[PDB]
């Protein structure tokens, strides 16, 4: 065979074998969560304390695009941030070509595209990431999810990283018992609850939650991080609902 | 630079070439050797815009020279000179064109003939008798027009041309300091040291 | 353009494509370079496997880089129609800028150099050839006489050969010739050269070339009578 | 990114072969039967419409492909490598030829250049050679008639007559049977439909069958009046009714 | 058609000592008849003992003085923080200006 | 990443020799054979087609000899498609130096260039070498007439007679054994295809399997021409030296 | 095969520590640094006896106040010397001033690790680099195919080198005249030496703030190692 | 051997990954269809969403490339939205250069094309789609032009491309055997979507909701996809039938 | 093993080797510890010698005033990442009259380590750095991995056998955090930690290396009798 050395070569199933190898680092790496709600979306990620000595807040693992988007991934760290960058160097040109701010689903194929292009050649490597991202534009909240692959689609909510089924799970339990919508503020407090969740999976290093979100009326449009009580407040009703 | 000359007889070329180098108001030097050799039986004198002149004439040299040595073989008169009119033809329309006008007398080996050039600036190349560039022609062609014949021995060639520089020391306004003269013959290039 | 390293080392710090472009040398016709008193000679094999050749129009094996210094090899002889005219260019660009003929010492430096670079550029394999190269530098009497290889190293010689069976010429050279006293003559001089390769040869026949440099530009090829004097010469000597 | 491959994909083997052009060869070899026959008045070109599926319109697909008016070509091998050919084929006969001179290239100079860019195929860095091999039929007014076969190592030859592909050998014993130098063009019209039904199996009529012709040329065919030093194309496409009526005096 | 340079005016002044030297400059910044600033130093410390001014057009001599004083920054990180001698700094001054032969920096410059 | 595919067209044996160059020339040797003698008052050119069909076009066809320029010829042994690369190279060369000059190229400085640009795809790029030998058959007032092969290294040499392609080993000897120096032309047609006639591996020489051209002094004084012989004028000089 | 680039498991490039066995296989060099200066002395090694072998040049003048001895392929030393001429004499015309000996090694070195798929393999020469400068006094220096070099007071490089470090080890103390590190030299080397040290197949030098870098001619030489002999001789 | 890595040939005259690259166009798992009206152009493919935190309305494998031209897509969804793209922006630059709009037939050559020369250049892989164009041409009258990775083309009556293509294949021949004629002889497109999703049906022996499919339908200028409530009103009328 | 010929490569498992390699010369280098208060932040590194005739290679750079890094692996790779460095605490400067954060050298760092983990014929860095700085935000502590991964800590070592100093740092932590506006209090902290990492060896003149940063003090090193006060 040899069909699996060498990046965008088909087998004769039909795969790409370097891109399904690139999952594996992902389902290597922390859990990472969006979860969209009516008029907004809310991002979380775990953030394994590898030692006592890593400062408390200090590491900040979602990353803003322009000003009204926010990414989260899960896999290879620095792939992750070539891929902001690329999406920043992306909106930027559509907003000062098009004036308006660049729409969520017009933003999530330009890192499709780029994405699939490492797809094409065996002179680069596909991405080691999973990335969760979305916000607010002109015509609602989305949210997405874009695979190694160069594969995405718009989600109700998504997961991915190693606590990725356990966290998959509780999703389709709120989307199950919310079909006329979740909330901004309440979206918040179960994105909290279901990282603690989906440590389980994790579970010999304890971690760091970390939580942003887009929302209409909440934010204003924009993407901001969420701190002080509001995450406070969010840390306890995550710790109440595992015990 | 300035004066320029060649007259070809029976059995050579003979090249004239004014000897001052001025600028502005100060005759820099009055032994100034205007030529190349190009081949052992081919010279090439030169006229024009201070520096261009000696560049182009060593840079033409270098590669004659080059050519010689690959080919180990010396190239006719009617070769060189249609390289070097190719290599003006080109200047011409480059950025900055080489503003030099030359005269090419040579004794080709194969014809046992003597052969003059005029080639300007511009690439513009004629096969003569005699030949001059810039304003010594207006006064020698008709003088040449009149005094020269086909079958002129080295000897009268060499008095014909005297017959030239004193006509252009009585009439030209400028001092030239005389001339260095070189006979291109079937014996390759010498110069005569009492002109 | 074409990147690959095709010059690289092995782990026991030997570089492959050096040291096979010395294999070519190697199978290349011999040559050999003696130095007089007041004189250099450039012998040179020419292998006997062919009759019906052109020898007026066939590439001699000694070469002229200027009129005062020439250059013979051994390997490839279309890798080394390269380094000459690269080398001829060069001698009339220092002529150019210098306004003096190169020394022996610098143009056999400019060519080693090319060499080199092949050995550590993209895309290219070394060149298949060592050089002799001699002459006279400019108003100088003494004699020079000077190798290169493949890897790019060069030095000076008071006699040397390469290409196959060298190391046999070598041997008689080694034997043969007195720094103390070196062939005092050019008679002499073009001897020692032609014994040299009378060990290793075949027949004199059209099988030696010769070419001798004197000082001042004086160059000049033997042809093959005075050539076959020197060896008919030699061969009774040797009736002992 | 970008082409990282600059070295070459052809190579000799020991043996001296060049294993791609032999396969390219191969591959000409799987492909459907075509033919050129050389009439003294006329050169005709055929080939088999081999269907992929009923549902499929084939007159949109065109096997037999005008190069200029006097200029036609076909193939056996790959479909997609031959229509590039087509294209790179045509614009040449514009950029290296029409635009210089104010004409048409004769046919053995516009045939010479398609197999310069077969030949590159063949040494260029990361491409493999192209998979067919091609009839190029034309007419050019101090060359007359021609006929030539160009193949995926860029060689090319001057035929009289002969066939490509499946039924090839074959199809050239026919052909030298039947071949005179006296042939009226409807006669190797007639000989072209036997050659090729030994080659065809199933249904053999008007709409399975392409068959063009360098022949007359054609006033109706020029779209325009009044230069009566302009007479139009030679090459005309046989119609689908055209090969029938020649079919039942078969 | 546009003019890129233009003249702010002011004078500098330098004298030497003996175990010293002074470098000097009034702090007026002008252009044609108008002042723009009363207060505007052009006599800028570089490090190393070194004071420099660059008088003539303002945005030409922050520029220079800019560069030098970056030239001392490196001077320092490539040769093991070494001190740049009075003579090095006015050759390294030399080439950043001649640098620009063909669109020169409108100053005049003490050190 | 691409390295993986990349044959590495111009490296060395450990023996020395170069491999792309040595199975190149293994291709050549499988061609029709081709023959060039040198005549003091001229030059023939003969080559053998491979193997040909009864229904190819014989006039109108070329595959062997190609002229280069008025004054030169080559005959071709190996790619034919490769030839004509090199082929419109050395053409426009040719016009170069007449362009530059005013003076037709010297024999040897176009078979130089030729034998330099081969040279390089065995040096550097990565490419496959053109798997052709040549033969060259010309005129210049230095040197008169002469005769040069190359081959894919990039080596060019000189030759009273030489053949290339298939059979050479056998007919090195044949030539070899009956040239002369003091020959004339026909004399040299004569040799060039009892010579082939000896070596093919066909049944019999007959006209349509066979190109063939001379340059000589055959003109009106001091000047030079060059022939290429049509296929009726081919029949003839076979009847004519008893070979059919 | 695999890229030229490649890290082994142990993390080390393989292409650089190739390079290190070459460097082993090359002619012996030796410095030792002094406070009243610097000697850098080599093998010649001479492959046959006709070869002239003063023109074996394995120490090179960089500056004034800086040389250089190699070791390896010699041949890939040429461009790197160059390198270094250039570095010098235009840090002086930049700065009106000498280029500190660090600072010229440093230049150096930089070349070093630019090489892969810049050209296309490391360097095959080790180079000791020696010179004076105000600063820092006399300096000795190794410079690797690796990018680093490294101060010494005595260094050794070439085949005899491990078995020549180890005795330089022993003999090098902080207050050694110049005339006695020329010895030290001389002595180290006959011992490494496969054939027998004489003035034509050695070769001294050294640089002085005084009278900067200077070859010592054979005569010179020869004379320095008939005063070993007999300083060898009494005892 | 690494003839079966790159795009060169085997021993056989073959391009493996020319063939793999095939086997990834069904590796989804949907069928398609397309026929053609009196006036329209239809195109139907099979809709699957298994995940149920998905956004049903981002889920699709139909595109409109052109206010005239649409297109869908046998194969996976990021090789899909590179082809997608691509032919958008080679159907708005031929509008720009020639000044009219691009046609079906030359955009599916184009794009044939284009995927030639991944059969022939070494560092491209080829695309594991097949591209199926559709529009109602001015010049030629409703279109069907469909792509492989190979870089074949041509033009269709109707045709089908998935797992289960050629029993929709064999199907549609059927029906055009009996019809006599080149087309689904219907006056409202509404209908030939109709013909469609029935044929599909039989073909497939499988029943579908609305969500169970997709729908794209071109007429005289413009092409359109259908919602969810249209497919609904033409099941609907299927079912009363 | 198949899977580790270059950079562009994954592993079947989903790793890069040629990363992991690179990694590999880090632990072979020698350790250097890193720690802060939050007034000031300090680097000691232990040097190595080639043998005794030689100097004891540099690990601390200065990349401006307000900040610098140590090194452990290959020397040339830290050289062009502290020259990087410079360069864009230079650029934030001249441009915007602006001390580059010591989180934003963080970020840049990785971007360039990253990529060439991803692109054919380039090779990862082979070494590790610790970053300190004051900032505009007080004393800062960065850990650089050329995976591309940055880390900011209170303190940390890498190098040989760093995980003594590590696991020290883990305990001593309350006490160092603490250690405002005594410099001198907090490079003790710094020579205790490291010396967990000493084996058969011990810390002389000029085999230590301590740099420090912060409120009122540049990023200034101390070598030699400098250091003498420590040992």
């Amino acid at each position: 065979t040899g069909y699996d050395l060498s990046n965008s070569v088909f087998s004769p199933d039909g795969r790409n074998f370097q891109v399904e190898y690139a999952v594996k680092a992902v389902e290597n790496g922390t859990t990472s969560i969006g979860i969209k709600c009516n008029d907004g979306v809310v991002f979380a990620v775990e953030k394994l304390i590898t030692s006592k000595l890593l400062v408390p807040q200090k590491n900040v693992k979602i990353q803003v695009v322009d000003r009204h988007i926010g990414c989260v991934y899960s896999g290879l760290i620095p792939d992750g941030r070539h891929l902001v960058n690329r999406g920043r160097e992306e909106a930027a040109s559509f907003k000062k070509l098009y004036k308006t701010p660049i729409p969520i689903p017009a933003f999530a194929d330009r890192l499709g595209q780029y994405v699939q292009a490492h797809t094409l050649y065996n002179s680069v490597r596909p991405f080691g990431v999973s990335t969760i991202f979305g916000g607010v534009d002109k015509n609602g909240a989305h949210l997405y999810m874009l695979e190694p692959s160069g594969s995405y689609w718009g989600y109700k909510g998504a997961a991915t990283g190693k606590g990725r089924q356990s966290a998959k799970a509780e999703l389709e339990k709120l989307v199950d018992h919310h079909p006329e919508g979740l909330s901004a503020r309440e979206a918040v407090k179960q994105a909290a609850k279901i990282i603690y969740l989906a440590h389980e999976d994790n579970k010999e290093k304890d971690f760091e939650l970390e939580i942003s979100w887009c929302s209409l009326s909440e934010t204003n449009g924009l993407h901001k991080f969420v701190k002080g009580d509001l995450l406070q407040e969010a840390i306890d009703f995550a710790q109440k609902e595992i015990n | 630079m300035d004066i320029i000359l060649g007259i070809r007889v029976q059995d050579s070329v003979i090249l004239a070439s004014s000897k001052a180098v001025t600028r502005g108001i100060s005759v820099l030097k009055d032994s100034d050797d205007k030529t190349r050799q190009l081949s052992p039986h081919t010279l090439m004198s030169f006229a024009g815009e201070a520096g261009d002149t000696v560049q182009f004439a060593e840079y033409i040299q270098a590669n004659i020279q080059l050519y010689s040595i690959r080919e180990d073989y010396e190239l006719s008169p009617q070769a060189v000179s249609s390289f070097v009119r190719q290599e003006l033809a080109k200047s011409i329309r480059s950025r900055r064109p080489y503003q030099v006008n030359v005269l090419i007398g040579g004794y080709d080996k194969k014809k046992n003939k003597p052969e003059l050039y005029q080639i300007d600036y511009l690439g513009t190349k004629v096969e003569l008798p005699y030949g001059a560039h810039g304003y010594s022609g207006f006064y020698t062609f008709s003088l040449l027009d009149h005094h020269y014949r086909p079958d002129m021995t080295t000897e009268e060639g060499l008095d014909l041309l005297k017959l030239c520089v004193q006509e252009l020391e009585k009439r030209m306004p400028m001092d030239f300091k005389g001339v260095i003269v070189k006979i291109v013959d079937k014996d390759g290039i010498r110069q005569v040291d009492d002109f | 353009g074409y990147d690959r390293a095709l010059s690289i080392f092995s782990p026991d710090g030997h570089i492959f494509q050096v040291e096979y472009a010395l294999e070519a040398v190697k199978r290349g016709t011999c040559a050999v370079g003696v130095k007089g008193k007041n004189c250099v000679v450039l012998g040179c094999e020419r292998r006997s496997t062919l009759k019906l050749q052109d020898t007026r129009i066939t590439p001699s094996k000694v070469s002229k880089i200027d009129s005062h210094v020439v250059l013979s090899f051994s390997g490839l002889n279309a890798d080394s129609r390269i380094l000459i005219e690269k080398a001829r260019v060069e001698a009339q660009s220092h002529r150019l800028t210098l306004e003096d003929p190169v020394t022996v010492e610098y143009l056999t430096r400019y060519v080693a150099g090319v060499q080199q670079r092949y050995t550590q550029s993209g895309g290219v394999r070394p060149f298949g050839v060592s050089t002799l190269i001699a002459g006279f530098d400019p108003r100088d009497d003494e004699p020079k006489l000077y190798q290169t290889e493949p890897s790019g190293i060069y030095s000076s010689w008071s006699a040397q050969t390469i290409g196959r069976n060298s190391k046999t010429v070598r041997e008689f050279l080694e034997k043969n010739y007195d720094r103390k006293e070196p062939p005092a003559t050019v008679e002499e001089c073009v001897k020692l050269t032609v014994r040299s390769l009378l060990e290793v040869v075949q027949t004199g026949a059209k099988n030696i070339e010769i070419t001798v440099v004197k000082p001042d530009s004086d160059i000049v090829a033997l042809s093959s009578e005075e050539i076959n004097q020197y060896v008919t010469q030699i061969e009774q000597e040797k009736q002992e | 990114m970008t082409d990282r491959y600059s070295f070459s994909l052809t190579t000799f083997s020991p043996s001296g072969k060049l294993g791609q052009i032999d396969y390219a060869l191969t591959a000409v070899k799987q492909g459907v039967t075509s033919l050129g026959i050389k009439a003294t008045n006329g050169v005709v070109i055929a080939t088999e419409k081999k269907s992929s599926s009923p549902l499929a319109m084939s007159e949109t697909l065109s096997k037999v492909s005008l190069l200029t008016p006097d200029i036609g070509a076909v193939y056996s091998g790959m479909g997609p490598d031959y229509r590039v050919l087509v294209d790179k084929s045509r614009k040449v006969a514009h950029t290296s030829y029409k635009r210089i001179y104010g004409e048409y290239p004769p046919t053995k100079l516009l045939v010479s250049e398609v197999a310069k860019i077969m030949q590159e195929a063949t040494q260029s860095g990361g491409v493999r050679p192209f998979g067919v091999s091609l009839l190029i039929a034309g007419h050019d007014e101090f060359n007359g008639f021609s006929l030539y076969q160009v193949d995926p190592s860029g060689s090319y030859f001057p035929w009289k007559a002969t066939a490509i592909g499946k039924g090839s050998v074959a199809a050239k014993t026919f052909l030298e049977k039947r071949w005179n130098d006296e042939l009226e063009l409807e006669d190797a019209i007639h000989i072209a439909l036997l050659t090729l039904k030994e080659s065809v199996e199933g249904e053999f009529n008007g709409d399975t069958i392409e068959l063009a012709i360098i022949g007359d040329e054609n006033p109706d065919l020029l779209g325009y009046t009044g230069i009566p030093t302009d007479k139009g194309p030679r090459f005309r496409k046989l119609t689908s009714q055209e090969i029938n009526d020649r079919l039942e005096a078969l | 058609q546009f003019n890129p340079y233009g003249d702010n005016g002011g004078t500098i002044l330098g004298i030497a000592g003996e175990d010293f030297a002074v470098l000097a400059g009034d702090t007026r910044n002008i252009t044609d008849y108008s002042i723009n600033s009363r207060y505007e130093p052009k006599v800028f410390d570089c490090g190393d003992n070194i004071v420099m001014s660059a008088n003539g057009f303002a945005a030409d001599g922050d520029a220079l003085v800019k560069r030098f004083k970056n030239s001392v920054k490196w001077y320092h990180f490539d040769h093991n923080d070494k001190k740049l001698s009075i003579n090095s700094a006015a050759r390294n001054i030399q080439h950043l200006l001649y640098g620009k032969r063909f669109f020169p920096y409108y100053v005049h410059t003490i050190i | 990443g691409s390295r993986r595919y990349d044959s590495r067209t111009t490296i060395f044996s450990p023996e020395g020799r170069l491999y792309q160059v040595e199975y190149a020339l293994e291709s050549i040797s499988h061609a029709g054979t081709a023959i060039g003698i040198m005549a003091s008052d001229g030059i023939v050119l003969a080559a053998e087609r491979k193997v040909t069909s009864t229904l190819l076009e014989q006039d109108t066809s070329t595959e062997k000899l190609y002229k280069l320029n008025d004054k030169i010829a080559v005959a071709v042994a190996g790619l034919t498609a490769d030839a004509e690369i090199l082929i419109n190279t050395a053409r426009i060369h040719a016009q170069n130096y007449l362009k530059t000059y005013n003076e037709d190229i010297p024999v040897e400085i176009l078979v130089r260039r030729l034998s330099d640009i081969k040279q390089g795809y065995t040096q550097h790029g990565g490419l496959r070498p053109f798997g052709v030998s040549f033969i060259y058959a010309g005129y210049d007032d230095r040197y008169g007439y002469q005769l040069y092969t190359s081959n894919p290294s990039g080596n060019y040499t000189g030759w009273k007679a030489i053949s290339v392609g298939a059979n050479t080993s056998a007919a090195q000897t044949l030539l070899q054994m009956d040239y002369k120096d003091d020959m004339k032309v026909d004399d040299a047609i004569e040799l060039a295809l009892k010579t082939l006639s000896k070596t093919t591996d066909s049944s019999a020489l007959t006209y349509d399997r066979l190109e063939f051209a001379t340059i000589r002094k055959g003109a009106n004084d001091g000047e030079v021409y060059q022939k290429i012989f049509k296929p009726q004028e081919i029949k003839d000089i076979l009847v004519k030296t008893g070979i059919t | 095969d695999r890229g030229v680039s490649t890290f082994s498991p142990e993390g080390r490039l393989f292409q650089v520590e190739y390079s290190l066995e070459a460097i082993k296989l090359g002619s012996t060099a030796i410095g030792i640094a002094t406070k009243e200066g610097v000697v850098l002395g080599v093998e010649k090694r001479a492959t046959s006896p006709l070869l002239e072998s003063d023109s074996i040049e394995k120490i090179v003048e960089i500056d004034r106040h800086i040389g250089c001895a190699m070791s390896g392929l010699t041949a890939d030393a040429r461009s790197m010397i160059e390198h270094a001429r250039t570095a010098a004499v235009t840090h002086n015309l930049y700065y009106d001033e000498d280029i500190n000996v660090e600072s010229l090694t440093q230049s150096v070195c930089d070349l070093a690790l630019r090489f892969g798929e810049l050209m296309s393999r490391p360097f095959g020469v080790a180079l000791l680099i020696a010179g004076h400068d105000a600063d820092d006094g006399y300096q000795l220096f190794h410079a690797e195919p690796s990018g680093t070099f490294y101060r010494y007071n005595a260094k050794a490089i070439g085949s005899g080198s491990e078995g020549a470090q180890a005795e330089l080890l022993n003999e090098w103390h902080s207050s050694l005249t110049l005339k006695e590190a020329e010895l030290l030299v001389l002595k180290i080397l006959k011992q490494v030496m496969e054939e027998k040290l004489d003035e034509n197949n050695a070769q001294l030098s050294c640089i002085t703030k005084q009278d900067g870098f200077k070859i010592y001619d054979n005569e010179k030489t020869a004379e320095l190692i008939k005063e070993l002999k007999e300083k060898e001789a009494a005892e | 051997g690494y003839d079966r890595h790159i795009t060169i040939f085997s021993p056989e005259g073959r391009l493996y990954q020319v063939e793999y690259a095939f086997k990834a166009t069904n590796q989804t798992n949907i069928n398609s269809l397309a026929v053609r009206g009196k006036d329209c152009t239809v195109v139907i493919s099979q809709k699957k969403v298994p995940d149920k935190l998905l956004d049903p309305t981002t889920v699709s494998y139909i595109f409109c490339i052109s206010r005239t031209i649409g297109m869908v897509v046998n194969g996976p969804i990021p090789d899909a939205r590179n082809a997608a793209l691509r032919a958008k922006a080679e159907a708005a630059e031929f509008r720009y250069k020639y000044g009219y709009d691009m046609p079906c037939d030359v955009l599916a050559k184009r794009m044939a094309n284009l995927s030639q020369i991944y059969t022939q250049r070494a560092y491209m892989r080829p695309l594991g789609v097949i591209l199926t164009f559709v529009s109602v041409d001015e010049e030629l009258g409703p279109s069907i032009y469909k792509t492989d990775p190979a870089g074949y083309y041509v033009g269709y009556k109707a045709t089908a491309t998935g797992p289960k293509q050629q029993e929709i294949t064999t199907n549609l021949e059927n029906h055009f055997k009996k019809s006599k004629i080149d087309h689904i002889n219907e006056e409202s497109w509404e209908k030939v979507v109709e013909f469609a999703i029935t044929h599909m049906i039989d073909a497939l022996g499988t029943e579908f909701s609305k969500n169970d499919l997709e729908v794209g339908v071109a007429t005289k200028d413009k092409f359109f996809t259908l919602s969810a409530e249209n497919i609904e009103e033409r099941l609907v009328a299927i079912a009363e039938q | 093993n198949n899977y580790d010929g270059d950079t562009v490569t994954f592993s079947p498992t989903g790793r890069l080797f040629q990363v992991e390699y690179a990694l590999e010369a880090i632990k072979q280098g020698s350790v250097t510890v890193g720690l802060r208060s939050n007034t000031h932040a300090v680097l000691v590194a232990l040097k190595r010698n080639a043998d005794e005739l030689s100097s004891y290679q540099k690990k601390i750079i200065k990349c401006d005033e307000h900040m610098g890094l140590s090194l452990a692996g290959l020397a040339p790779d830290a050289r062009v990442l502290s020259n990087y460095l410079r360069q864009q605490c230079n650029y934030s400067s001249l441009v915007f009259n602006r001390k580059l954060a010591v989180e934003r050298a963080g970020h840049l760092l990785c971007d360039k380590a990253q990529k060439n983990t991803q692109s054919y014929g380039g090779r990862p860095y082979g070494v590790g750095l610790l970053i300190i700085g004051y900032d505009k935000s007080g004393a800062h502590l960065l850990e650089f991995q050329p995976s591309g991964n940055v880390t900011e800590l209170y303190g940390t070592a890498i190098g040989a056998r760093s995980q003594g100093a590590k696991t020290y740092l883990e305990r001593t932590l309350d006490t160092f955090i603490k250690i405002d506006g005594n410099p001198d209090e907090l490079i003790k902290a710094g020579v205790e930690a490291i010396s967990q990492s000493l084996r058969d060896e011990s810390l002389t003149v000029d085999n230590l290396s301590i740099a420090i940063v912060g409120k009122d003090t540049p990023f200034t090193i101390y070598d030699g009798e400098a250091v003498a006060k420590y040992i």
